[PDB]
């Protein structure tokens, strides 16, 4: 069974067995908001990170695909001979 | 009872009476051997002890930029 | 009085034995021994010695008390006790301004 | 203070604890530091013994105080001991931390007086702790702000209260180590009475059986004065530079002392 | 939802049938009595009360135990207590 | 004042007005009521303090006996300490810092 | 000295065993029968041991 | 990505908590689990970037506290230790979010619970990613606040209120010592960023290193529940089960261990702190191992087994063996979380009973639960070639491998602890699964055997296993408990392994013992734990289910009864702490409030003044009789007194004495 509770108590986290009929729609918006903020944080990180050694060309280092410090180094290192 | 109307509370007379005793207890303090000893210990002894220790260790130590080959002691 | 207490002390004697003896089959032999002791004193009727007989048994259960007796989860002192207690009053508050 | 801060109306209490306690602190920066430097340095051990005694004694009595508004009033005494010890530290961080703690105390004590003298008191007509229990069940918005305020009172990081307590305590420690170590014990005891008082009111069982009527939660008014006060302590707890940057240069002028190879330049 | 009348009686029925101190398993009914209908002594009742509490995983307090002198009385106590499993 | 009894010693199964606090509504309270109810430091009743002090001491005494046996019988080091050319002196921070074993006194 | 009550601690342990006859015997008999016999209870104490042993033997050739 | 690891669990937490009404139960679970799983993948990617390629990453965003010499930033450093710590923390948090979807399905407050679960993960990440001591302290308090909220989650229960206060206050005792140590670092070095402290550590005054080291050791003791400040962690078992697995067994209990390993470049230059670490870890091992064998609750046994493994880490840290301390921390987090989640399966299966005395059977009822609980247990007892084997056993021979009396002594101490680990490990599995059913019919009554007639469609409840979300984490953690230690030992141990050359861990060459551990340790002492493990398991399994009266004979002896009670009562520490510390403080406050503030201070203050001055005022006013003849005499006596004072050139002190005397008389009535 499930416990009884007052229906007049308003709580930001939902209360007792709270699930709105439109929970998927609301979850979609919030997840979209989460992606948007996360992407902004990702953009900040990829520009403001600092390294003192760069990865080797043949090694699995996916950050090489977005981090400004490594992208500049790889582009400059391609000018050889 | 105090300006705005508040909610109905089962005001328990024993608990209310205990609350009244706490507000009025100052009216019944007396000097006895026990109360004088406790009051002297808390007001004189312990503070004067911290005061004496703070006095005697004032300026004794400094940590700033102390290396090996040096002492924390200054005095 | 002097009958409820003895019957109360019988349950406590069996519960304590099972508290210390976790194995039920070993406890079963223990349980009949304790009961057999109660039968040996069923014929006592003198109040002067009856209450003395009850005093000694309580001291015995003190001497052999378990440090952590078993409690069912919902019993007081049990793990699930008071876990998700409902609000005592389910009526909406009366209309007041604050 | 234990009388006036409790018997006062709520607006009087906020003004009395947020601004009126700060007068003696700002007064130290005008009346003692620049013009009595030698007496201040020679007497710091007397100031520190009193400030150390105040931190312990007030903390223990706060733990045994049964009037909710008197408990918030007594915790003001313990916090003011730390800013008083920071103001006599004769170090930059202790002096800035004292001002930071003074300000953080103003937001937190205002919020805790609103929670007790304005939300509990208006609803029940009583200030005795024995009648409150399990308020979270019916007042979730109150319990959320009340808890955040009780973390501020305990000097939890992300509040301006941690930044002020840490800087004040560091300066007191560096000036006189035994006094700072005793004063540091406030990190244990402020948590004790803040968490104890929070648990007994918001938690600690189901809703108190002394309540005949149910209680409404925070009104919009109560929400937005608590939210505003909680906003200031948290924003300044994360970026305290908003006050420190305007403090550094002027507070340099009240420090007393010299470095040997830095002084008397030619 | 919760406990039903059929469940408790059947569980109690098998409990008392497993007690050899009952005079006759055919004398076991919903409104049976321990003292006369079943023939149980003071000690046997304390043992059965222990059994009822063990099967339903509940603690029966001493004041309530005195009231349970019948199979019907036991069923009512079990139905009243929400915790019984 | 009533007897200064912690309410955890009251009967849970009594018909209390307040089951959680094991209190009836108007019964007289002690002046230490705030620290005598259910939400208060639990009173542990397994051993009296003197006996408990004794049992804690026995464990310490038994523990120190093991150390003495170990001190009498623990093997000597079975390898000469490893040496480092130069004592790694520069890479450990120079003469201002701590260095490694290098042709020093034996041990 | 014997107690006023007839409780002997030495005899208590001597009776700590499975009784020859017990008025509750049939009520508690299920705790030791087929599903809860010694063999059935300890039959799968090491779940995959037989399969691993057979596979290991086939690997060792 | 490196910032995205930090903020993603925080974002989910605020949606689950502050917008639960919007997303509901399912939305909250989808957002939090999603936000933790995505963070876990980025952590695995980070472990390759930073650890395998040895590229540390620095990130600073904005300054936090800027005062003259102290500049503390919101700044994060990823190094080999950082990504090593993030692997257990993120994986176990992802599997505990998933497990909770099923475990708390019937709880009325799912949104708040999952918000707390995600907020804890964010504070743990802050704690290990921060590049300075104070920002770590934020996550240090962050996890403490989250721990208090999760222990008190069922807040209408009084005992869970007492436990939450214990965890908050006990950890705050260690917080006070960590703060003074930070104050000592600030005082000596001018700030508390890691690079500065670790670059200057070899040169600072050796007594300063001791003060800082001891200070941060005491803080580590509280968070990692070592014998001094341990009592909170067993009481923390009052929270819901997935909290115990995540917070109090795998991640937050390891923050103290993390503090010492991150501080290894400093505390390596203090043999005093190392030696105190060494013995403190050994005491904690035997102390908890003894206690756990005499526990009746399954979560309490598992909590004391966590305390004994955390002691093994601190022991290892005391042998300057931080890499082996880190290896055990990661490995233990996997299989100890498995035990907690497997225990949660049992507690669900038998309607929340937690007492060994009511288990039994269940071997055919919970076969999957038994298997993983057996797999986890062999990892805990360091059975050969299990995951726990590669960490714990190396710690033991390393203690011997340091050919010193302390090193030999701790080896023996930790060996006895290993003996009782096997004992209570046997106690759990046997009393839950292998023994005869000590619980009631309901647990074992199956529909296959006919028992009911009309209530046949329902009313059986036969104590079955859980659903997919309940069982999937068990299978995953079972695999880590078997192969992960073997797969990864060369990283953490190796022999000359250079995984931590970013100086995450510093080992001074004079503190090296690993060569002697590999070659100088005799084979007998290397396999001694396994001989003891394989025999006391036989001894324990024979004592039950075959003997079973001998232990009873011991229990009902006065010697055994006292031994049983002492260890069941946890060395009586909670008894003596409550009596002479907690109640001592409460009585001090009682005296201060009653005899001083509402007492002597009132009488030697305002209230005494009010009493006396009213009396003095009324006695002086009695002289005003309005009798004109009396006033005439008053004027006359005043006249003569003025004449005397001036004519005789009286000492002014006499006049003041006379006035005081007159007040004295007017104090007295009549
Ligand atoms: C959590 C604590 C954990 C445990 C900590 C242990 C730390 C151990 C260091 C203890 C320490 C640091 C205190 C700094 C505190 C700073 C703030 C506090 C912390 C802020 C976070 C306190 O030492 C002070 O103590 C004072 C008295 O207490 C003494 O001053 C006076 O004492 C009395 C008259 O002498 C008066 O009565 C008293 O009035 C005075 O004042 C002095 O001894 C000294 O000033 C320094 O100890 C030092 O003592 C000296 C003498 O041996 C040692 O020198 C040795 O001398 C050679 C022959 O002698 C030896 O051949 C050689 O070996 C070595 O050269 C040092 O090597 C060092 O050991
Ligand atoms: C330090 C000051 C605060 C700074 C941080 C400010 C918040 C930042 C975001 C925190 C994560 C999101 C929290 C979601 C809120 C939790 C769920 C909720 O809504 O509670 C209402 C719930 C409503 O719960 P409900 O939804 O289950 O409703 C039914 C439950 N009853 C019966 C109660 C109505 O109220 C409560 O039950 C608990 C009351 C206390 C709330 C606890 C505070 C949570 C935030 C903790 C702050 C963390 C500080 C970090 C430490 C500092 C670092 C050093
Ligand atoms: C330094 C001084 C530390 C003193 C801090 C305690 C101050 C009093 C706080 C009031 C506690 C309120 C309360 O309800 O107590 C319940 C709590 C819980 O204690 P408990 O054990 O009685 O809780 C009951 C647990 N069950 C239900 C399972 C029986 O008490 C405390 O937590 C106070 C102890 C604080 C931590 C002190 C650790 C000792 C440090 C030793 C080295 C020094
Ligand atoms: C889930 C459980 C995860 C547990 C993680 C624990 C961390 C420690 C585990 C240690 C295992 C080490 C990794 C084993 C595989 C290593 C490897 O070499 O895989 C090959 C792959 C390609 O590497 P590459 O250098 O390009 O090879 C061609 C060179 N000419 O190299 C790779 O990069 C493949 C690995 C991809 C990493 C991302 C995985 C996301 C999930
Ligand atoms: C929450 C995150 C808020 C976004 C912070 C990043 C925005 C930014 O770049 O501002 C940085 C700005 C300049 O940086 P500064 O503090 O002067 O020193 C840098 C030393 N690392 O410094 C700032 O002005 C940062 C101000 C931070 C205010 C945070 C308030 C949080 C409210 C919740
Ligand atoms: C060496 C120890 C040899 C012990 C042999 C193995 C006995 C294991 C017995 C057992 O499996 O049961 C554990 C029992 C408590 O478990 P419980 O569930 O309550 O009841 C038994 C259920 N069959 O545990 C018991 O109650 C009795 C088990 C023996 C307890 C005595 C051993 C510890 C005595 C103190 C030694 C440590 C002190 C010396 C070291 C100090 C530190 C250096
Ligand atoms: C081993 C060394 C023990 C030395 C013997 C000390 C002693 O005499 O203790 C006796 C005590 C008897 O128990 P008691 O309850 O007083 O018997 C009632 C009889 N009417 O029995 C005890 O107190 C035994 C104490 C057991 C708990 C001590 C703490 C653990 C010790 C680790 C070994
Ligand atoms: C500052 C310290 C004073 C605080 C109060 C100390 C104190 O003990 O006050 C109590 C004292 C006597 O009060 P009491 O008469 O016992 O009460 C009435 C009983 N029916 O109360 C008194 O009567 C004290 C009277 C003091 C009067 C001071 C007058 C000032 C004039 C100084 C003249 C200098 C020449
Ligand atoms: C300041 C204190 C002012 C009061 C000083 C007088 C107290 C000494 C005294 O007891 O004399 C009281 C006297 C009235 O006489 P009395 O003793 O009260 O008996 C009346 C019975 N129907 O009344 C008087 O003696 C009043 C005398 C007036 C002279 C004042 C002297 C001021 C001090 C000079 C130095
Ligand atoms: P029904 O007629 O069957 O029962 C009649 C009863 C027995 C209820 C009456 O009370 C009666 O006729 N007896 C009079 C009261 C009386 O004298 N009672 C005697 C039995 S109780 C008593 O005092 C003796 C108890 C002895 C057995 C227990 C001793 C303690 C054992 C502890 C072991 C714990 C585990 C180690």
């Amino acid at each position: 069974p499930k416990i009884p509770y007052p229906k007049h108590v308003w709580s930001p986290a939902g209360g007792w067995y709270a699930q709105p009929a439109n929970w998927k729609q609301n979850t979609a918006i919030f997840g979209l908001v989460i992606f948007g903020i996360t992407a902004m944080v990702w953009k900040y990180s990829a520009e403001h990170e600092v390294r003192h050694k760069m990865p080797e060309p043949d090694r699995f280092y996916p950050s090489r695909y977005w981090v400004k410090q490594i992208k500049d180094y790889e582009r400059a290192q391609k000018e050889k001979q | 009872m105090a300006g705005l109307q508040h909610y109905k509370i089962a005001m328990d007379p024993a608990l209310v009476r205990l609350g009244s005793m706490i507000s009025n207890r100052y009216k019944y303090f007396r000097w006895t051997k026990r109360t004088a000893l406790v009051s002297f210990m808390y007001v004189v002894v312990v503070p004067s002890t911290i005061g004496y220790l703070a006095y005697k260790t004032d300026g004794l130590w400094d940590l700033r930029a102390k290396r090996r080959g040096d002492l924390i002691s200054e005095r | 009085s002097n009958r409820q207490a003895a019957l109360s002390l019988y349950r406590r004697a069996l519960k304590l034995a099972l508290d210390w003896t976790v194995h039920r089959n070993l406890w079963r032999g223990q349980a009949l021994y304790i009961r057999s002791l109660f039968e040996k004193n069923r014929n006592v009727t003198d109040p002067r010695l009856q209450r003395a007989l009850l005093k000694e048994t309580e001291k015995l259960l003190e001497k052999w008390k378990h440090p952590d007796p078993y409690c069912p989860p919902t019993a007081p002192g049990g793990s699930k006790y008071e876990r998700n207690l409902p609000v005592p009053n389910l009526e909406p508050p009366p209309p007041l301004k604050f | 203070l234990l009388r006036a801060h409790v018997e006062s109306p709520l607006g009087g209490s906020i003004v009395l604890a947020a601004i009126v306690l700060k007068l003696s602190l700002y007064g130290v920066f005008r009346l003692i530091l620049p013009i009595l430097p030698q007496a201040s340095l020679n007497l710091t051990y007397i100031v520190y013994a009193i400030g150390a005694i105040t931190v312990l004694y007030a903390s223990f009595s706060t733990l045994r105080t049964v009037d909710v508004k008197e408990l918030i009033a007594y915790s003001s005494v313990a916090h003011a001991a730390i800013y008083l010890m920071g103001v006599f530290s004769n170090t930059i961080q202790g002096l800035e931390g004292a001002i930071l703690l003074g300000l953080a105390h103003g937001f937190v004590s205002s919020g805790l007086f609103i929670c007790a003298g304005g939300i509990l008191y208006d609803r029940t007509g009583t200030r005795l702790i024995y009648f409150f229990r399990g308020l979270t069940q019916i007042m979730p918005l109150f319990s959320l702000f009340f808890f955040i305020l009780c973390l501020g009172n305990a000097g939890t990081p992300l509040t301006l209260n941690f930044v002020g307590e840490f800087m004040s305590l560091y300066g007191t420690l560096e000036r006189l180590p035994i006094a700072g170590m005793l004063a540091s014990t406030s990190i244990i005891f402020s948590a004790a009475y803040s968490i104890y008082m929070y648990n007994r009111i918001a938690f600690g069982g189901s809703v108190s059986l002394y309540f005949i009527d149910c209680f409404r939660d925070l009104t919009k008014r109560e929400f937005f004065i608590l939210f505003t006060l909680v906003s200031f302590t948290v924003i300044l707890g994360i970026y305290p530079s908003f006050v420190l940057d305007g403090l550094h240069y002027n507070i340099s002028s009240v420090v007393y002392g010299i470095e040997p190879n830095a002084s008397y330049l030619t | 939802e919760g406990l039903q009348k059929v469940e408790v009686y059947e569980r109690i029925k098998s409990l008392l049938a497993g007690f050899d101190k009952v005079n006759d398993p055919n004398n076991i009914t919903e409104t049976a009595h321990f003292a006369n209908d079943l023939g149980l002594d003071s000690l046997d009742t304390v043992e059965v009360v222990m059994a009822i509490e063990e099967e339903f995983s509940i603690e029966i307090p001493d004041k309530d135990a005195d009231q349970i002198h019948s199979v019907d009385k036991a069923i009512e106590y079990i139905l009243r207590q929400p915790d019984a499993h | 004042n009533p007897p200064r009894i912690k309410r955890q010693f009251r009967d849970p199964h009594a018909d209390w007005w307040d089951k959680q606090e094991r209190r009836n509504f108007g019964e007289p309270v002690h002046e230490d009521h705030d620290i005598l109810g259910m939400f208060s430091p639990y009173e542990y009743t397994w051993i009296t303090p003197g006996k408990g002090l004794f049992q804690i001491g026995l464990f310490i005494a038994s523990f120190l006996g093991l150390c003495y046996v170990v001190k009498l019988t623990y093997p000597d080091r079975v390898s000469y300490p490893r040496e480092f050319e130069g004592g790694l002196e520069r890479e450990l921070g120079g003469a201002g810092a701590v260095r490694a074993f290098l042709c020093l006194d034996d041990e | 000295k014997p107690n006023i009550t007839g409780f002997d601690m030495r005899e208590f342990l001597r009776h700590t065993k499975t009784p020859t006859y017990d008025p509750w015997e049939r009520h508690e008999a299920w705790r030791y029968t087929g599903r809860f016999s010694r063999f059935n209870r300890f039959k799968g104490a090491l779940p995959g041991f037989g399969i691993a042993t057979v596979a290991f033997t086939a690997y060792c050739v | 990505m490196y910032l995205s690891i930090i903020i993603l669990p925080l974002l989910g937490s605020v949606v689950s908590g502050f917008f639960g009404r919007k997303v509901g139960v399912s939305g909250a679970q989808l957002i939090t689990c999603s936000s933790v799983i995505i963070t876990t993948i980025l952590s695995i990617i980070a472990f390759f970037e930073v650890g395998f390629n040895n590229i540390p990453v620095t990130i600073n965003i904005f300054r936090w506290i800027d005062s003259e010499w102290f500049i503390i930033n919101w700044g994060f450093q990823y190094d080999s230790l950082t990504v090593s710590m993030l692997i257990p923390v993120l994986i176990i948090s992802s599997l505990v979010h998933i497990y909770s979807i099923s475990y708390m399905s019937s709880d009325p407050h799912n949104q708040r619970f999952f918000s707390y679960l995600s907020l804890f993960t964010f504070m743990m990440i802050i704690l290990v990613t921060a590049n300075n001591y104070l920002l770590m302290f934020v996550g240090w308090e962050g996890v403490g606040v989250c721990s208090y909220l999760l222990v008190s989650f069922w807040f209408t229960r009084i005992a869970a209120n007492q436990s939450s206060i214990s965890a908050f206050l006990t950890n705050r005792v260690g917080d006070c010592f960590l703060t003074v140590g930070m104050f000592a670092i600030l005082w000596s070095l001018g700030n508390l960023d890691y690079a500065t402290v670790f670059s200057l550590a070899p040169y600072i005054n050796s007594n300063v290193v001791i003060i800082i080291g001891i200070c941060l050791l005491i803080g580590a003791m509280a968070k990692s529940s070592q014998v001094g400040l341990h009592v909170w962690l067993p009481m923390a078992m009052e929270g819901p089960t997935p909290v115990s697995a995540l917070i109090h067994a795998a991640t937050m209990v390891t923050a103290g261990v993390y503090l010492l390993m991150r501080s290894s470049p400093l505390i390596e230059y203090s043999s005093t702190v190392l030696l105190l670490c060494l013995w403190l870890g050994a005491i904690t091992t035997v102390f908890s191992s003894l206690i756990g064998l005499f526990q009746q609750d399954i979560k309490k046994v598992i909590a004391y087994s966590t305390m004994s493994q955390l002691g093994m880490m601190v022991l290892s840290i005391g042998l300057s063996s931080y890499n082996i301390a880190l290896f055990h921390l990661v490995n233990h987090a996997f299989y100890k979380a498995l035990l907690f989640l497997g225990a949660g399966s049992v507690i669900h299966a038998v309607a929340d009973n937690q007492d060994f005395r009511k288990f039994g059977g269940l071997i055919s009822y919970l076969p999957l639960t038994y298997s993983v609980m057996l797999i986890a247990s062999l990892s805990l007892v360091a059975f050969p070639f299990m995951t726990g084997f590669y960490s714990k056993d190396f710690i033991l021979e390393s203690a011997y491998g340091q050919f010193s009396f302390s090193g030999v002594a701790v080896y023996i101490i930790a060996t006895i602890g290993a003996i009782f680990t096997t004992l209570y490990s046997v106690k759990v599995l046997y009393l839950t699964f292998l023994s005869n059913p000590n619980g009631p019919r309901t647990y074992y009554r199956l529909a296959i055997d006919n028992f009911f007639s009309a209530q046949a469609i329902k009313s059986y409840k036969p104590a079955h296993e859980g659903d997919f979300f309940l069982t999937l984490p068990l299978v995953i953690l079972a695999l880590f408990s078997i192969f992960f230690g073997f797969i990864t030992k060369d990283i953490f141990i190796g022999l000359g392994s250079n995984f931590f050359v970013d100086n995450s861990l510093f080992i001074h060459p004079i503190h090296e013992i690993m060569i002697d551990t590999e070659f100088a340790v005799p084979v007998l002492f290397k396999l001694l734990p396994f001989i003891f493990t394989i025999s006391f398991s036989v001894i324990a399994l024979t004592l039950s289910e075959l003997l079973s009266e001998l232990v009873i004979y011991f229990k009902f002896s006065r010697f055994g009864y006292n031994i049983f009670g002492f260890f069941n009562q946890r060395f009586l520490i909670e008894f003596f702490y409550n009596k002479y510390i907690t109640n001592l403080i409460l009585n001090l406050g009682g005296q201060i409030t009653k005899i001083l503030d509402k007492g002597s201070i009132e009488l030697f203050g305002p209230y005494g003044l009010e009493r006396g001055l009213v009396k003095l005022s009324k006695n002086i006013s009695s002289l005003s009789t309005s009798h004109v003849t009396t006033y005439a005499l008053y004027i006359l006596v005043g006249f003569i007194l003025y004449l005397i004072y001036n004519n005789l050139l009286l000492d002014y002190s006499y006049l003041l004495l006379i006035i005081i005397l007159l007040l004295l008389l007017m104090m007295i009535g009549e």
